[PDB]
Protein backbone atom coordinates (compact mmCIF):
# COMPACT_ATOMS: atom_id res chain seq x y z
CA UNK A 1 0.00 0.00 0.00
CA UNK A 2 2.62 2.20 -1.08
CA UNK A 3 3.86 5.08 -3.36
CA UNK A 4 6.80 5.46 -3.83
CA UNK A 5 8.49 8.61 -5.49
CA UNK A 6 11.95 8.76 -6.99
CA UNK A 7 15.10 10.04 -4.97
CA UNK A 8 16.55 14.04 -4.41
CA UNK A 9 16.89 15.57 -7.63
CA UNK A 10 19.63 18.06 -7.83
CA UNK A 11 19.58 20.09 -11.81
CA UNK A 12 20.83 23.10 -13.85
CA UNK A 13 18.75 26.46 -14.38
CA UNK A 14 17.83 25.59 -17.44
CA UNK A 15 17.40 22.19 -17.86
CA UNK A 16 14.64 19.46 -17.89
CA UNK A 17 14.25 16.49 -15.07
CA UNK A 18 11.61 13.68 -14.59
CA UNK A 19 9.82 12.84 -11.65
CA UNK A 20 8.57 9.46 -11.29
CA UNK A 21 5.80 8.21 -8.70
CA UNK A 22 5.66 4.18 -8.42
CA UNK A 23 2.61 2.59 -6.98
CA UNK A 24 2.35 -1.04 -4.86
CA UNK A 25 -0.71 -2.46 -4.21
CA UNK A 26 -3.44 -0.93 -6.05
CA UNK A 27 -3.04 0.51 -9.77
CA UNK A 28 -3.44 3.93 -10.68
CA UNK A 29 -6.13 3.97 -13.19
CA UNK A 30 -8.66 3.91 -10.84
CA UNK A 31 -7.23 7.28 -9.31
CA UNK A 32 -5.99 10.60 -10.43
CA UNK A 33 -2.50 11.13 -9.69
CA UNK A 34 -1.88 14.52 -8.78
CA UNK A 35 0.62 16.44 -8.00
CA UNK A 36 1.86 19.11 -5.05
CA UNK A 37 4.45 21.85 -5.40
CA UNK A 38 5.88 22.88 -1.84
CA UNK A 39 7.94 25.27 -1.24
CA UNK A 40 10.13 25.32 2.24
CA UNK A 41 8.65 27.28 4.40
CA UNK A 42 5.53 28.28 2.29
CA UNK A 43 2.64 26.72 0.97
CA UNK A 44 1.17 24.23 -1.10
CA UNK A 45 0.38 24.70 -4.37
CA UNK A 46 -1.68 22.52 -6.88
CA UNK A 47 0.07 21.68 -10.13
CA UNK A 48 -2.94 19.67 -11.64
CA UNK A 49 -3.53 15.57 -12.84
CA UNK A 50 -3.27 13.22 -14.89
CA UNK A 51 -6.37 10.09 -15.17
CA UNK A 52 -4.27 6.98 -16.17
CA UNK A 53 -7.05 5.46 -17.89
CA UNK A 54 -7.34 7.97 -21.01
CA UNK A 55 -4.62 10.01 -20.41
CA UNK A 56 -6.35 13.07 -19.35
CA UNK A 57 -4.44 15.87 -18.27
CA UNK A 58 -4.83 19.16 -16.78
CA UNK A 59 -2.22 21.26 -15.55
CA UNK A 60 -3.06 24.78 -13.53
CA UNK A 61 -2.79 27.51 -15.35
CA UNK A 62 0.37 28.99 -13.35
CA UNK A 63 2.33 25.91 -14.84
CA UNK A 64 0.98 25.16 -18.21
CA UNK A 65 4.19 24.44 -20.47
CA UNK A 66 5.99 24.24 -17.40
CA UNK A 67 4.93 21.12 -16.59
CA UNK A 68 4.51 17.63 -18.40
CA UNK A 69 2.27 14.64 -16.96
CA UNK A 70 2.86 11.09 -17.97
CA UNK A 71 1.30 7.61 -16.82
CA UNK A 72 3.00 3.88 -17.57
CA UNK A 73 0.25 2.08 -16.95
CA UNK A 74 1.70 -1.15 -17.83
CA UNK A 75 4.80 -0.46 -14.62
CA UNK A 76 2.11 1.39 -12.80
CA UNK A 77 3.94 4.76 -12.79
CA UNK A 78 3.29 8.50 -12.89
CA UNK A 79 5.90 10.86 -14.27
CA UNK A 80 6.00 14.67 -14.12
CA UNK A 81 8.61 16.26 -16.29
CA UNK A 82 9.38 19.83 -15.61
CA UNK A 83 11.21 21.71 -17.98
CA UNK A 84 12.94 24.73 -18.43
CA UNK A 85 13.86 25.13 -14.68
CA UNK A 86 14.12 28.30 -12.59
CA UNK A 87 15.18 28.90 -8.67
CA UNK A 88 11.23 29.60 -8.40
CA UNK A 89 11.20 25.32 -9.01
CA UNK A 90 13.36 24.43 -5.94
CA UNK A 91 10.31 22.56 -4.10
CA UNK A 92 9.19 19.24 -2.57
CA UNK A 93 6.48 17.36 -4.77
CA UNK A 94 4.23 14.85 -3.79
CA UNK A 95 1.80 12.76 -6.28
CA UNK A 96 -1.24 11.78 -4.82
CA UNK A 97 -3.16 8.96 -5.92
CA UNK A 98 -6.67 10.10 -5.06
CA UNK A 99 -10.20 9.32 -5.99
CA UNK A 100 -13.51 10.55 -5.19
CA UNK A 101 -15.71 7.24 -5.66
CA UNK A 102 -19.08 7.19 -6.87
CA UNK A 103 -13.28 6.97 -1.36
CA UNK A 104 -9.27 6.18 -0.14
CA UNK A 105 -5.94 7.86 -0.85
CA UNK A 106 -2.02 7.50 -1.19
CA UNK A 107 0.35 10.10 -1.08
CA UNK A 108 4.01 9.48 -2.15
CA UNK A 109 6.79 10.65 0.10
CA UNK A 110 7.61 13.36 -2.21
CA UNK A 111 10.95 14.11 -4.25
CA UNK A 112 13.43 17.61 -3.86
CA UNK A 113 14.45 18.79 -6.70
CA UNK A 114 16.98 21.54 -6.08
CA UNK A 115 17.96 23.85 -9.08
CA UNK A 116 21.53 25.35 -8.68
CA UNK A 117 24.42 25.37 -10.86
CA UNK A 118 26.77 24.26 -8.12
CA UNK A 119 28.38 20.83 -7.66
CA UNK A 120 28.78 17.95 -5.95
CA UNK A 121 30.72 18.13 -2.73
CA UNK A 122 31.24 15.49 -0.36
CA UNK A 123 30.96 16.55 2.98
CA UNK A 124 33.65 16.68 5.74
CA UNK A 125 32.65 14.54 8.66
CA UNK A 126 34.10 15.33 12.47
CA UNK A 127 33.85 13.82 15.64
CA UNK A 128 31.96 15.63 18.67
CA UNK A 129 33.38 14.55 22.07
CA UNK A 130 32.80 15.84 25.87
CA UNK A 131 23.96 9.03 34.52
CA UNK A 132 23.94 10.08 30.88
CA UNK A 133 26.04 11.41 28.31
CA UNK A 134 25.75 13.37 24.63
CA UNK A 135 27.91 12.67 21.41
CA UNK A 136 28.15 13.97 17.90
CA UNK A 137 29.06 14.35 14.75
CA UNK A 138 29.49 17.39 12.45
CA UNK A 139 28.69 17.11 8.97
CA UNK A 140 29.94 20.09 7.06
CA UNK A 141 30.61 21.46 3.85
CA UNK A 142 28.76 18.98 1.43
CA UNK A 143 26.32 19.62 -1.43
CA UNK A 144 23.59 19.36 -2.51
CA UNK A 145 21.20 17.73 0.61
CA UNK A 146 20.63 15.20 1.39
CA UNK A 147 22.60 13.55 3.60
CA UNK A 148 21.71 10.50 6.49
CA UNK A 149 23.01 10.35 10.20
CA UNK A 150 22.06 6.77 11.52
CA UNK A 151 23.95 5.32 15.14
CA UNK A 152 25.33 2.14 15.36
CA UNK A 153 23.97 1.73 11.82
CA UNK A 154 20.22 1.68 13.10
CA UNK A 155 20.59 -0.10 16.16
CA UNK A 156 20.49 3.36 18.22
CA UNK A 157 17.67 5.60 17.63
CA UNK A 158 16.31 6.25 20.75
CA UNK A 159 17.93 9.84 22.24
CA UNK A 160 19.38 10.90 18.73
CA UNK A 161 18.50 14.61 17.76
CA UNK A 162 19.29 15.36 13.91
CA UNK A 163 18.90 18.90 12.71
CA UNK A 164 18.06 20.56 9.68
CA UNK A 165 21.09 21.43 7.38
CA UNK A 166 21.88 24.93 6.90
CA UNK A 167 22.97 26.39 3.91
CA UNK A 168 26.21 28.94 4.62
CA UNK A 169 29.40 29.45 2.45
CA UNK A 170 27.38 27.74 -0.77
CA UNK A 171 27.35 24.37 0.96
CA UNK A 172 25.13 22.69 3.60
CA UNK A 173 26.19 22.15 7.02
CA UNK A 174 24.44 20.21 9.80
CA UNK A 175 25.08 17.81 12.85
CA UNK A 176 23.63 15.10 14.77
CA UNK A 177 23.51 14.61 18.79
CA UNK A 178 22.90 11.39 20.65
CA UNK A 179 22.47 10.51 24.17
CA UNK A 180 22.93 7.39 26.01
CA UNK A 181 23.87 6.58 29.87
CA UNK A 182 27.83 7.04 30.30
CA UNK A 183 28.01 3.20 31.29
CA UNK A 184 27.65 2.35 27.70
CA UNK A 185 30.18 4.47 26.55
CA UNK A 186 33.14 4.52 25.74
CA UNK A 187 32.77 0.82 27.40
CA UNK A 188 31.38 -0.09 23.74
CA UNK A 189 31.76 2.08 21.12
CA UNK A 190 29.33 4.41 19.37
CA UNK A 191 29.48 5.37 15.82
CA UNK A 192 27.88 7.23 13.37
CA UNK A 193 27.32 6.89 9.48
CA UNK A 194 26.65 9.07 7.14
CA UNK A 195 25.39 8.40 3.76
CA UNK A 196 26.01 11.09 0.94
CA UNK A 197 23.80 9.28 -1.90
CA UNK A 198 25.04 12.00 -4.44
CA UNK A 199 28.55 11.76 -3.97
CA UNK A 200 28.37 7.94 -3.02
CA UNK A 201 30.06 8.70 -0.20
CA UNK A 202 29.35 6.81 2.97
CA UNK A 203 31.56 7.52 6.25
CA UNK A 204 31.72 5.71 9.68
CA UNK A 205 33.31 7.76 12.20
CA UNK A 206 33.86 6.24 15.38
CA UNK A 207 32.94 8.93 19.12
CA UNK A 208 36.32 8.65 20.63
CA UNK A 209 37.57 9.63 23.87
CA UNK A 210 39.92 13.36 23.50
CA UNK B 1 -9.06 31.35 -8.69
CA UNK B 2 -10.52 31.04 -4.81
CA UNK B 3 -9.03 32.49 -1.86
CA UNK B 4 -8.98 30.01 0.69
CA UNK B 5 -8.53 31.74 3.94
CA UNK B 6 -7.13 29.75 7.01
CA UNK B 7 -7.83 30.85 10.53
CA UNK B 8 -5.71 31.08 13.20
CA UNK B 9 -2.35 30.64 11.68
CA UNK B 10 -1.05 28.93 14.58
CA UNK B 11 -2.57 27.00 17.60
CA UNK B 12 -0.94 25.47 20.94
CA UNK B 13 -3.16 22.95 23.02
CA UNK B 14 -2.54 20.82 25.78
CA UNK B 15 -3.48 16.97 25.08
CA UNK B 16 -6.74 16.23 26.07
CA UNK B 17 -8.14 19.21 25.44
CA UNK B 18 -10.29 20.12 21.99
CA UNK B 19 -9.07 22.21 19.02
CA UNK B 20 -10.52 24.08 16.19
CA UNK B 21 -9.34 25.41 13.12
CA UNK B 22 -11.82 28.03 10.40
CA UNK B 23 -11.56 27.93 6.87
CA UNK B 24 -13.29 30.59 4.70
CA UNK B 25 -13.89 30.15 0.91
CA UNK B 26 -14.22 33.30 -1.01
CA UNK B 27 -16.79 31.87 -3.50
CA UNK B 28 -19.15 28.90 -2.38
CA UNK B 29 -17.63 25.77 -2.66
CA UNK B 30 -20.80 23.95 -3.19
CA UNK B 31 -21.23 23.09 -6.77
CA UNK B 32 -23.99 21.25 -8.34
CA UNK B 33 -24.37 18.43 -5.35
CA UNK B 34 -22.01 17.55 -3.14
CA UNK B 35 -19.35 20.20 -1.65
CA UNK B 36 -15.59 19.34 -2.78
CA UNK B 37 -14.01 20.33 0.63
CA UNK B 38 -10.89 18.57 1.77
CA UNK B 39 -8.66 19.03 5.32
CA UNK B 40 -4.86 17.74 5.27
CA UNK B 41 -2.47 17.29 7.86
CA UNK B 42 0.98 17.59 7.81
CA UNK B 43 3.00 15.59 10.38
CA UNK B 44 6.63 17.16 10.67
CA UNK B 45 9.12 15.86 7.84
CA UNK B 46 6.44 13.67 5.97
CA UNK B 47 3.96 13.82 3.16
CA UNK B 48 0.54 15.60 3.62
CA UNK B 49 -2.41 13.29 4.57
CA UNK B 50 -5.80 13.61 3.78
CA UNK B 51 -8.10 13.69 6.81
CA UNK B 52 -11.44 14.50 5.59
CA UNK B 53 -13.05 14.58 2.50
CA UNK B 54 -16.27 15.87 1.44
CA UNK B 55 -16.80 18.31 4.26
CA UNK B 56 -17.41 15.64 6.72
CA UNK B 57 -16.07 12.26 5.39
CA UNK B 58 -13.33 10.46 7.39
CA UNK B 59 -10.69 9.17 5.61
CA UNK B 60 -10.07 5.56 6.40
CA UNK B 61 -6.61 5.69 9.27
CA UNK B 62 -8.96 9.08 11.30
CA UNK B 63 -9.44 8.45 14.85
CA UNK B 64 -13.08 9.22 15.86
CA UNK B 65 -11.90 12.37 17.29
CA UNK B 66 -11.58 14.53 14.09
CA UNK B 67 -14.51 15.82 12.32
CA UNK B 68 -15.03 18.57 10.17
CA UNK B 69 -17.99 20.51 9.14
CA UNK B 70 -19.69 23.25 7.10
CA UNK B 71 -20.92 24.62 4.13
CA UNK B 72 -21.01 27.25 1.27
CA UNK B 73 -18.13 29.54 2.52
CA UNK B 74 -17.55 28.67 6.34
CA UNK B 75 -15.84 24.98 7.43
CA UNK B 76 -14.08 24.10 10.38
CA UNK B 77 -12.37 20.76 11.64
CA UNK B 78 -12.64 19.86 15.34
CA UNK B 79 -10.20 17.88 17.40
CA UNK B 80 -11.33 16.86 21.13
CA UNK B 81 -9.34 15.64 22.45
CA UNK B 82 -5.99 16.29 20.99
CA UNK B 83 -2.58 13.75 21.49
CA UNK B 84 0.85 14.25 20.66
CA UNK B 85 0.60 12.42 17.45
CA UNK B 86 -1.74 16.05 15.97
CA UNK B 87 1.01 18.18 16.22
CA UNK B 88 1.46 18.91 11.93
CA UNK B 89 -0.02 21.66 9.63
CA UNK B 90 -3.51 21.88 8.51
CA UNK B 91 -4.66 22.57 5.28
CA UNK B 92 -8.33 23.54 3.72
CA UNK B 93 -8.51 22.69 0.26
CA UNK B 94 -11.37 23.05 -2.55
CA UNK B 95 -12.05 20.92 -5.09
CA UNK B 96 -15.09 22.88 -6.18
CA UNK B 97 -13.55 25.11 -8.83
CA UNK B 98 -10.38 24.09 -11.15
CA UNK B 99 -7.33 25.81 -10.25
CA UNK B 100 -8.13 23.79 -6.81
CA UNK B 101 -7.04 26.13 -3.97
CA UNK B 102 -5.34 25.51 -0.50
CA UNK B 103 -5.42 27.70 2.90
CA UNK B 104 -2.59 28.77 3.99
CA UNK B 105 -1.73 26.66 6.67
CA UNK B 106 -2.37 25.74 10.19
CA UNK B 107 0.15 24.88 12.87
CA UNK B 108 -0.51 22.51 15.36
CA UNK B 109 2.04 22.85 18.83
CA UNK B 110 1.14 20.47 21.86
CA UNK B 111 1.59 22.73 24.66
CA UNK B 112 3.17 20.98 27.67
CA UNK B 113 4.95 21.65 31.05
CA UNK B 114 8.05 23.81 30.60
CA UNK B 115 11.16 22.12 30.17
CA UNK B 116 14.69 23.46 30.27
CA UNK B 117 17.18 22.67 27.32
CA UNK B 118 19.84 19.93 28.28
CA UNK B 119 22.77 21.79 26.72
CA UNK B 120 25.76 20.51 25.69
CA UNK B 121 29.78 22.37 23.92
CA UNK B 122 32.14 21.03 21.88
CA UNK B 123 35.58 22.01 21.04
CA UNK B 124 36.37 21.73 17.26
CA UNK B 125 38.05 18.33 16.83
CA UNK B 126 41.56 18.70 15.84
CA UNK B 127 40.07 16.52 12.31
CA UNK B 128 38.90 20.30 11.27
CA UNK B 129 41.45 22.53 12.70
CA UNK B 130 44.19 20.60 10.52
CA UNK B 131 42.08 21.83 7.89
CA UNK B 132 42.34 25.56 8.52
CA UNK B 133 38.35 25.91 9.97
CA UNK B 134 37.16 25.66 13.40
CA UNK B 135 33.97 25.36 14.45
CA UNK B 136 32.09 25.18 17.66
CA UNK B 137 29.34 23.53 18.34
CA UNK B 138 26.58 23.71 21.11
CA UNK B 139 23.51 21.45 21.51
CA UNK B 140 20.42 22.42 22.92
CA UNK B 141 18.05 20.18 23.57
CA UNK B 142 14.40 18.51 24.66
CA UNK B 143 13.59 21.98 26.05
CA UNK B 144 9.86 23.52 25.54
CA UNK B 145 8.92 25.95 24.32
CA UNK B 146 10.33 26.38 21.24
CA UNK B 147 11.06 30.31 21.59
CA UNK B 148 15.02 30.23 22.93
CA UNK B 149 17.58 32.75 22.80
CA UNK B 150 21.20 32.01 22.36
CA UNK B 151 24.27 33.60 22.49
CA UNK B 152 28.01 33.29 22.21
CA UNK B 153 30.64 34.66 24.25
CA UNK B 154 34.47 34.17 22.86
CA UNK B 155 36.62 35.27 26.29
CA UNK B 156 33.51 37.37 27.40
CA UNK B 157 32.87 39.20 24.91
CA UNK B 158 29.12 38.60 23.26
CA UNK B 159 29.75 37.35 19.31
CA UNK B 160 27.31 37.32 16.55
CA UNK B 161 28.69 36.96 12.96
CA UNK B 162 29.61 33.24 12.18
CA UNK B 163 26.62 31.46 14.06
CA UNK B 164 23.99 29.21 12.43
CA UNK B 165 21.21 27.92 14.15
CA UNK B 166 18.87 24.98 13.31
CA UNK B 167 15.65 24.15 15.01
CA UNK B 168 13.91 20.78 14.83
CA UNK B 169 9.84 20.05 14.48
CA UNK B 170 7.95 19.95 17.72
CA UNK B 171 8.84 15.82 18.83
CA UNK B 172 5.61 13.69 18.29
CA UNK B 173 6.50 11.75 20.93
CA UNK B 174 7.76 14.12 24.13
CA UNK B 175 6.48 17.16 23.02
CA UNK B 176 10.33 18.59 23.01
CA UNK B 177 11.77 20.99 20.85
CA UNK B 178 16.18 20.69 19.84
CA UNK B 179 18.31 23.15 18.80
CA UNK B 180 21.91 23.63 17.31
CA UNK B 181 24.17 26.60 17.38
CA UNK B 182 27.86 26.32 15.70
CA UNK B 183 29.97 29.41 15.72
CA UNK B 184 32.20 28.94 12.77
CA UNK B 185 35.71 30.38 13.14
CA UNK B 186 39.14 30.36 11.32
CA UNK B 187 41.76 28.36 13.08
CA UNK B 188 43.87 31.54 14.06
CA UNK B 189 41.41 33.51 15.61
CA UNK B 190 40.32 30.26 17.83
CA UNK B 191 43.94 30.04 18.95
CA UNK B 192 43.68 33.88 19.32
CA UNK B 193 41.48 32.89 22.06
CA UNK B 194 40.41 30.88 25.56
CA UNK B 195 37.14 31.01 26.35
CA UNK B 196 34.17 29.82 24.91
CA UNK B 197 30.51 30.44 25.56
CA UNK B 198 27.44 29.05 24.60
CA UNK B 199 24.35 30.65 26.65
CA UNK B 200 21.09 29.62 26.70
CA UNK B 201 18.11 32.12 27.62
CA UNK B 202 14.94 30.49 27.42
CA UNK B 203 11.38 30.84 29.83
CA UNK B 204 12.79 28.65 32.34
CA UNK B 205 15.51 29.73 34.30
CA UNK B 206 15.50 33.65 34.31
CA UNK B 207 19.61 33.63 33.81
CA UNK B 208 21.06 31.56 31.25
CA UNK B 209 22.44 28.36 30.76
CA UNK B 210 25.47 28.24 29.90
CA UNK B 211 28.01 25.68 28.80
CA UNK B 212 32.07 25.85 28.32
CA UNK B 213 35.30 25.28 27.89
CA UNK B 214 38.68 26.95 28.16
CA UNK B 215 41.34 27.00 25.10
CA UNK C 1 -25.47 11.09 -12.84
CA UNK C 2 -22.09 11.95 -13.50
CA UNK C 3 -18.48 12.03 -12.11
CA UNK C 4 -16.94 15.90 -11.39
CA UNK C 5 -14.48 15.98 -13.65
CA UNK C 6 -10.72 15.30 -12.19
CA UNK C 7 -11.98 14.89 -8.90
CA UNK C 8 -14.49 11.51 -8.65
CA UNK C 9 -14.21 8.22 -10.65
CA UNK C 10 -17.16 5.59 -10.45
NA1 LIG D 1 4.68 26.16 -2.73
NA1 LIG E 1 -16.53 1.16 -10.44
Amino acid sequence: VQLQQSGAELVRSGASVKLSCTASGFNIKDYYMYWVKLRPEQGLEWIGWIDPENGDTEYVPTFQGKVTMTADTSSNTAYLQLSSLTSEDTAVYYCNAGVITMAMDYWGQGTTVTTSSAKTTPPSVYPLAPSMVTLGCLVKGYFPEPVTVTWNSGSLSSGVHTFPAVLQSDLYTLSSSVTVPSSTWPSQTVTCNVAHPASSTKVDKKIVPR
Amino acid sequence: DIVLTQSPASLAVSLGQPATISCGASKSVRTSGYSYMDWNQQKPGQPPRRLIYLVSNLESGVPARFSGSGSGTDFTLNIHPVEEEDAATYYCSHIRELPRSSGGGTKLEIKRADAAPTVSIFPPSSEQLTSGGASVVCFLNNFYPKDINVKWKIDGSERQNGVLNSWTDQDSKDSTYSMSSTLTLTKDEYERHNSYTCEATHKTSTSPIVKSFNR
Amino acid sequence: KHPKKGVEKY
